[PDB]
């Protein structure tokens, strides 16, 4: 269904956004 | 769109999947 689809798509944007400040913070200090 | 939210949630989990890898490697990197 397109509401679920939606709570997905928001639950890999929510994860993919926190990832990506991890990857960026991790390299920052050690990249 | 039923369809396009499945690439959507494709293309995110692409991402996220290598930015899950990413956290990671780096946690074993610097963590």
């Amino acid at each position: 269904e397109v509401a679920q689809l939606e709570k997905e798509v928001a639950q890999a944007e929510a994860e993919n956004y926190q990832l990506e400040q991890e990857v960026a913070q991790l390299e920052h200090e050690c990249g | 769109e039923v369809q396009a939210l499945k690439k959507r949630v494709q293309a995110l989990k692409a991402r996220n999947y290598a930015a899950k890898q990413k956290v990671q490697a780096l946690r074993h990197k610097c963590g």
